[PDB]
């Protein structure tokens, strides 16, 4: 389908810089104005910047004026955001979205999935994955422990198992590292027959783990 | 800069009823007001543009109106899938979102299903033991978890996490993780998780003996 794909997020020190990109496919990129919209942890959506279809009108939220620069490359169907002098308030998930069709009408019904920007001095650390082993209905899961920064994604059976899955929000431990669990409830009779594997992916540290959860 | 003020901040409404959400701009934005639904884990979804025009595929139970500074969204025949944060957004002069209204679906009371998980042997190799207690599919959100180690009440060594409201059955789930050193974990035998919730006749305890089964 129509798609926007953000990339370039990661950990950067306060005062540092980063360039985000947003690749468009499935439509005439050159026909649409584009916006960056962010969501800081525990806060609401905040519009950041916009560049019209032909680059004639460019806008910024006041708190990023002089620090961020939006641009586009129609030949590469790509939108960019150069983020300088990064502050803690810039820590957020960054979405790209179309806004207007040319100068005719507001549309803004196509959004990306977001890329995560973390403004921190701390180091990147991949998680450890431990099984939460089962003991009519059974429960099992995976413990994803001691990673930085957010986020991690967890699937079960490579996305085949979705019903009954609860992946918890991460908690910040006193160590400064994050930890979460993903659990699933399954029929107790299928424990010896069906195989259960959590698929943990922590992109910032290039960690991909497939853990088998079996009865003890 | 235009200030968008949304009210109420939070809302808890049972399936089938209706809720009205309010949005105010600090100066006139004419009709350039949009409404968005944002479910946790998904990208925002446009509901309304032009103050009163449903976006493509949005059902008639989403109704928007307003002009100038005052706007409302009314959501009728509310369903469990409507659990989300709802934002207004002015687009008369660039773009500004309101702070949002978090809509919870007030389903009937549901007691937690409680499970306890001992540390894996693999984790004990690292020198830390994580004991996890799971409270599954309960409503309302408020629940108390107490850890007992050899009948000694624990304090300060646990952390809780609550899921977002389930879009299908409107329940919550909660995990409490007890963290101990391997040395502390191997000193004791009985590890217990005691759960209190309004849907339970009496507090429920799930426990295990270290090294058994
Ligand atoms: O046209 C769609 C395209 O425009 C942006 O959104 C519009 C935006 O305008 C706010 C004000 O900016 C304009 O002022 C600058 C004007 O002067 C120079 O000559 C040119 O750079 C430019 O034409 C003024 O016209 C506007 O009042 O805010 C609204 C957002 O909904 C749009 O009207 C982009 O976001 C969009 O892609």
């Amino acid at each position: 389908q129509v798609q926007l794909l953000e990339s370039g997020g990661g950990v950067v020190r306060p005062g540092g810089s980063l360039r985000l990109s947003c690749a468009a496919s499935g439509f005439n990129f050159e026909d649409f104005g584009m916006s960056w919209v962010r969501q800081a942890p525990g806060k609401g959506l905040e519009w950041v910047s916009s560049i019209s279809w032909n680059g004639a009108n460019i806008g910024y939220v006041d708190s990023v004026k002089g620090r961020f620069t939006i641009s586009r490359d129609n030949a590469k169907n790509s939108l960019y955001l150069q983020m300088n002098s990064l502050r803690a308030e810039d820590t957020a998930l960054y979405y790209c979205a179309i806004d207007w069709y040319r100068d005719d009408y507001y549309k803004m019904d196509v959004w990306g999935k977001g890329t995560t920007v973390t403004v921190s001095s701390a180091s990147t650390k991949g998680p450890s994955v431990f099984p939460l082993a089962p003991s009519g209905t059974a429960a099992l899961g995976c413990l994803v422990k001691d990673y930085f920064p957010e986020p991690v994604t967890v699937s079960w059976n490579s996305g085949a198992l979705t019903s009954g899955v609860h992946t918890f929000p991460a908690v910040l431990q006193s160590s400064g590292l994050y930890s979460l669990s993903s659990v699933v409830t399954v029929p107790s009779s299928s424990l010896g027959t069906q195989t259960y594997i959590c698929n943990v992916n922590h992109k910032p540290s290039n960690t991909k783990v497939d853990k088998r959860v079996e009865p003890k | 800069e235009i200030v968008m003020t949304q009210s109420p901040a939070t809302l808890s409404v049972s399936p089938g009823e209706r809720a009205t959400l309010s949005c105010r701009a600090s100066r006139s934005i004419r009709s350039a007001l949009a409404w968005y639904q944002h479910k946790p884990g998904q990208a925002p979804r446009l509901l309304i543009f032009g103050a009163s025009t449903r976006a493509t595929g949005i059902p008639a139970r989403f109704s928007g109106s307003g002009s100038g500074t005052d706007f409302t969204l009314t959501v009728s025949s509310i369903r469990s899938e409507d659990s989300a944060v709802y934002y207004c957004q002015q687009y008369d002069f660039w773009y500004t979102f309101g702070q949002g209204t978090k809509l919870e679906i007030k389903r009937t009371v549901a007691a937690p299903s409680v499970f306890i998980f001992p540390p894996s042997d693999e984790q004990l190799k690292s020198g830390t033991a994580s004991v996890v207690c799971l409270l599954n599919n309960f409503y309302p959100r408020e629940a108390k978890v107490q850890w007992k180690v050899d009948n000694a009440l624990q304090s300060g060594n646990s952390q809780e996490s609550v899921t977002e409201q389930d879009s299908k059955d409107s329940t919550y789930s909660l995990s409490s993780t007890l963290t101990l050193s391997k040395a502390d974990y191997e000193k004791h035998k009985v590890y217990a998780c005691e759960v209190t919730h309004q849907g339970l006749s009496s507090p429920v305890t799930k426990s295990f003996n270290r090294g058994e089964c």
